[PDB]
């Protein structure tokens, strides 16, 4: 299962 | 034994107001099992293993809406890559990430990764406490300080040391066969003509899997490292792999030397030499 | 642009002339993932070539296997030719059926 990024770079 | 799983993500800028390309692979003990395009006439997460045929409508439609939630946060962080490296808009760029896990016998995990790069080249990675960063640039810097304002090192040890633990598991159960499969090499020694009164020896290792082994030439049974070339691991494209070794070697003197080839499907090391 | 493509060119089986074998060309180590490949038969462009599909290393670099059904015999000669931004003009490799 993928992960989902958090804030963005 | 030492089993893992990987996501390797990219996302690449196109030129004009083209939207990037993103592509997500993961992968189960090293061989890819899902993969996610954004170039697909109907882009979605698909199976690429048979035994991920197992999962439901449910799975792939969430994994796919994840996907969809990456490509959107790829194409703002590129964004805003631009602006950190004063970068003009317009141009070609990538951006990568890898994250996953390594686990146990013991079904702990081992070791957490999440990591990314710009441009090919290393950008910031949690550390291995999966706690805090490290940024490899004044712009990473950036970053870093937004992630620890935001709290992201901690979202993503939640998901290091849950999820991507969980799911591996359930994958190797579910891959049952398939994953823990070796093939062992199969290997014969080829001989060809070369400088003056010399000749070429090269053991051949064909048709491996996993992709790791190890081949030696010895002389007389003492070891060969002077004077040895040897190819790195390519694959058959069959899910195989091939390898090969050579040694320059007295015409004449060819029985003198042995090859060696060590894989850990093979039930001992196999030794074989020149058979004219 | 940054990182220059390394080449191997080899078939899937041991080639036997007269044979159907497969032609890989295996380009890894390279940056941007942009690339152009081709294959050619005695100096002339093979069509129906297959790429594998973008994959990357734990380095970053991509790499990619390209392929096409061939039967090598003993005087056809088999190329692959690579087209990098890292480049200044394409590398052609030959097959050597030693290697």
């Amino acid at each position: 299962k993928v992960p989902r990024n958090q804030d963005w770079l | 034994g030492p089993h893992s799983m990987r996501y390797f993500e990219t996302a690449v800028s196109r030129p004009g107001l083209e939207e990037p390309r993103y592509i997500s692979v993961g992968y189960v003990d090293n061989k890819e099992f899902v993969r996610f395009d954004s170039d697909a006439e109907n882009p979605r997460y698909e199976p690429r293993a048979p035994w991920m045929e197992q999962e439901g409508p449910e799975y792939w439609e969430r994994e796919t809406q994840k996907a969809k939630g990456q490509e959107q946060w790829f194409r703002v962080s590129l964004r805003n890559l631009l602006g950190y490296y004063n970068q003009s808009a317009g141009g070609s760029h990538t951006l990568q990430q890898m994250s996953g896990c390594d686990l146990g016998s013991d079904w702990r995990l081992l070791r957490g990764y999440l990591q990314f790069a710009y441009e090919g080249r290393d950008y910031i990675a949690l550390n291995e406490d999966l706690k805090t960063w490290t940024a490899a640039d004044m712009a990473a810097q950036i970053t870093r300080r937004k992630w620890e304002q935001s709290g992201a090192a901690e979202h993503y040890k939640a998901y290091l040391e849950g999820e991507c633990v969980e799911w591996l598991h359930r994958y190797l159960k579910n891959g049952n066969a398939t994953l823990l499969r070796t093939d062992s090499p199969k290997a014969h020694v080829t001989h060809h003509p070369r400088s003056k009164g010399e000749v070429t020896l090269r053991c051949w290792a064909l048709g491996f899997y996993p992709a790791d082994i190890t081949l030696t030439w010895q002389l007389n049974g003492e070891e060969l490292t002077q004077d040895m070339e040897l190819v790195e691991t390519r694959p058959a494209g069959d899910g195989t792999f091939q390898k090969w070794a050579s040694v320059v070697v007295p015409l004449g003197k060819e029985q003198n030397y042995t090859c060696r080839v060590y894989h850990e499907g093979l039930p001992e090391p196999l030794t074989l030499r020149w058979e004219p | 642009i940054q990182k220059t493509p390394q080449i191997q060119v080899y078939s899937r089986h041991p080639p036997e002339n007269g044979k159907p074998n497969i032609l890989n060309c295996y380009v890894t180590q390279f940056h941007p993932p942009h690339i152009e490949i081709q294959m050619l038969k005695n100096g002339k462009k093979i069509p129906k070539v297959e790429m594998s599909d973008m994959s990357f290393s734990k380095d970053w670099s991509f790499y990619i296997l390209a392929h096409t059904e061939f039967t090598p015999t003993e005087t056809d000669t088999y190329a692959c030719r690579v087209k990098h931004d890292s480049m200044a003009e394409p590398k052609t490799v030959y097959w050597d059926r030693d290697m």
